[PDB]
């Protein structure tokens, strides 16, 4: 293949680093539940439950 | 309030905590109310310095001039009623007080209301179910919980359809409805201010809620009603009534329901 120089010319809008309400409470529920699973007393079989999802 | 007097040099904390008294009488009638009481007049003997010992003093001799300052009464505010030098509770001065504690579960749904009447809410909403499942909350919290849910409906929909501006059309704002997971997402981020401290309230259990010990149910209605339903039987008898009962036996048999439900049908606390 050959690359062609002009696919990395592009121009954001403007409007495109205002993060919207969804944007924004999505990563504070994120916060929010990263913070719950860290204090979450459970055992290995539920912890490999959850990471054995990515496999 | 305290904190505010007491920030002030020696000589300026006694002075403006006189010109409130001086301006209270000229603006007559008029009300002085004395925030965190405990923190400007403190338990003399619990402090070292002579500048609270003598705020205390001249709050107790401007307490006295109100004989003199016609039309003027003084309110105050504590955390707990004996924080404060017992010489402000003696005759005169403040010789009034009243327990104000906590909002039971009644209360709790009614400052829900009262801070939901402009809200538009969604036929889902239940502030029964928030106002039980709010224990521990004052309603300071109970308020942030209703701006809270209203918040999180306006970023939903109007923050999609809005300017960042003062000014919004009335029919967007009367488009937008609170739903039922806006309050459930206000009360996972709310914390309860008063959780430890004791909740005196009028309980809901009744005798209907109590299964068995029939005749214990109508023995503490004859120890707790017939004193004041037919005083006249026990006058004509000579008879002393009991002040209160004690109950004995395995746990978990019902004996908190007793004393709630004969507080219940009596509308007591
Ligand atoms: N006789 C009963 N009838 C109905 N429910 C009961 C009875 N006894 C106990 N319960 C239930 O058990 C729970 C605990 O009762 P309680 O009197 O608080 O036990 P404890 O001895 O631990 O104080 C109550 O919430 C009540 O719902």
């Amino acid at each position: 293949f050959q690359p062609s120089p002009l696919a990395s010319q592009f121009e954001l809008p403007g409007d495109f680093f205002n993060l919207t309400a969804e944007e924004i409470k999505r990563e504070q529920r994120l916060r929010s539940e990263a913070v719950e699973r860290l204090s979450v007393l459970r055992t290995k079989a539920m912890r490999e439950k959850e990471e054995q999802r990515g496999l | 309030n305290g904190p505010e007097i007491m920030s002030k040099l020696a000589g300026e904390s006694e002075s403006n905590l006189r010109k409130a008294f001086e301006e209270a009488e000229k603006n007559a009638p008029a009300i002085i109310f004395i925030d965190e009481l405990d923190a400007i007049a403190p338990k003399r003997e619990k402090t070292h310095g002579e500048v609270e010992r003598r705020i205390v003093s001249q709050l107790l001799t401007l307490m006295d001039g109100l004989k003199q300052r016609a039309h003027v009464i003084v309110m105050a505010a504590t955390n707990r009623p004996n924080s404060i030098d017992p010489a402000l509770r003696r005759f005169g001065r403040f010789d009034r007080e009243v327990d104000i504690g906590i909002p039971d579960a009644t209360g709790r749904l009614e400052i829900l209301q009262i801070h939901t009447k402009n809200m538009k809410l969604a036929d889902d909403v239940d502030l029964e179910q928030v106002a039980n499942e709010t224990h521990g909350h004052v309603g300071a919290d109970l308020a942030a919980l209703c701006s809270e849910a209203a918040l999180q409906a306006i970023r939903k929909k109007m923050d999609l359809i809005d300017l960042e501006d003062e000014t919004i059309d009335a029919e967007v704002m009367n488009s937008l409805a609170v739903t039922m997971d806006d309050f459930r997402w206000a009360l996972s981020q709310s914390n309860p201010s008063a959780l430890r401290e004791t909740v005196v309230e009028v309980p809901q259990v009744t005798w209907e809620d109590i299964g068995g010990l029939e005749d214990v149910k109508r023995e503490l209605q004859e120890l707790v009603q017939y004193p004041v339903e037919h005083p006249d039987k026990f006058l004509k008898f000579g008879m002393t009534p009991s002040k209160g009962v004690l109950f004995y036996g395995p746990p978990g048999c019902g004996k908190t329901l007793l004393a709630k439900a004969i507080a219940n049908e009596c509308q007591a606390n």
